[PDB]
């Protein structure tokens, strides 16, 4: 996905 | 617009939380923004459940501890009709079964508003008139990991390829000139022990440093 | 009593502030304690105006940037019928003419409670059951100016001759034994860059070190 | 003239  | 803003001083922000070893910062950014809008709406500060977002928002495109997006979280709270409190749906930093309980819901949203991408002035207007704003940033540097005080500036930062969700709770400046040494006041989710009591000052109006104004948004309550 | 307490984790404490070049720590200590008691009463954490105290409490015996006392500050809030928010009455770190407005008040008190003098276990009981407590200490040593981390212990410290007001927001211990290496968790007003991001751990149960329990008090709301 |  992206933000972590 | 005001020369500085700090929503922590008005009761809009919960104490700093810790995502631990789970890639859920997107869920902490989203609960932080919803915490501030619910407080603006009702006058009551209630900690919200990141775990509820981690376990339940796969249909909206999040992947729990493997990453996600604040806008997809605000979409889940809209489609779901609610979000449980931190107390009733505690954080355990691992992907678990969805246990959303409507009777424990303490927040709602109808969707979300997006800040114009890349526009730091649009972000400044949102922070000043709305409350805390969810934002993505490039945090993939040891300088960030070991940040302790002052205005953070990293030459290797990207304004385009971002990897971490955080919350802008205000902005300000150092010294007597309200321009010069401007910064964004950012709440992280690595615990109070990280950085400056859990916060970091990121350089402001320096070409969208670390991408803070690239993907900003807030829930509509 | 709990082996440790940290009121910052419960929403009682505003961000670290900076008195700058003004001897107003008494006002920062008083607003810190009033902020915690108003939050306990209403659930809203709102920063209070140290400038309102500096400019307006001369009748009660305070001397603005020349020094003062937390109890005289709680007496002023009681006699005045209120205290303005920091947002409405900003801090400029100099003595100015009083500008208090009742329409901007966000806090009240009916007086104050003094902790038994010199008794650290009385102080521990008040910190565990009331919230943050205003205290005076001997900060007149270079070791305090240059403090960075760990448990502060200054052999030349006085427990009788005090010169600086601070706020005890908790207590705890280092290591795995709850009774060894104990400390008071203290919020200072020298900005986040001083000490441990604005805080200091002062040695606890080591004979009222630096006078932390000599002149402790809190407002009654 | 106490605490500063
Ligand atoms: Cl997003
Ligand atoms: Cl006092």
């Amino acid at each position: 996905v992206a933000c972590k | 617009l005001p020369k500085s803003v700090d929503w922590r001083k008005k009761g809009y922000v919960t104490p700093v939380k810790n995502q631990k070893q789970c890639g859920s910062a997107w869920a902490f950014s989203a609960t932080g923004a919803l915490e501030g809008q619910m407080f603006r709406k009702t006058g009551k500060l209630v900690s919200l459940s990141e775990q509820n977002l981690v376990d339940c928002s796969r249909p909206q495109g999040n992947q729990g501890c493997n990453g996600g997006f604040m806008a997809r979280a605000f979409q889940y709270v809209k489609e779901n009709g609610g979000l449980d409190s931190e107390e009733s749906y505690p954080y355990v930093a691992v992907d678990e079964i969805c246990k959303y309980r409507p009777e424990n819901s303490v927040a709602q949203d109808t969707g979300f508003t997006v800040v114009a991408p890349g526009k730091e002035k649009a972000l400044m207007k949102a922070v000043a008139t709305v409350g805390p704003i969810s934002v993505a940033m490039d945090a993939g540097h040891s300088s960030f990991q070991f940040y302790k005080s002052g205005i953070y500036f990293e030459p290797d930062c990207s304004s385009k390829n971002l990897d971490h969700g955080v919350l802008v709770v205000g902005y300000g400046f150092e010294g007597a000139n309200s321009q010069n040494s401007k910064y964004w006041l950012v709440k992280n989710s690595w615990g109070p022990e990280w950085g400056s009591n859990g916060y970091v000052k990121i350089a402001k109006d320096k070409n969208n440093h670390c991408g803070i104004a690239t993907a900003a948004s807030y829930p509509n309550v």
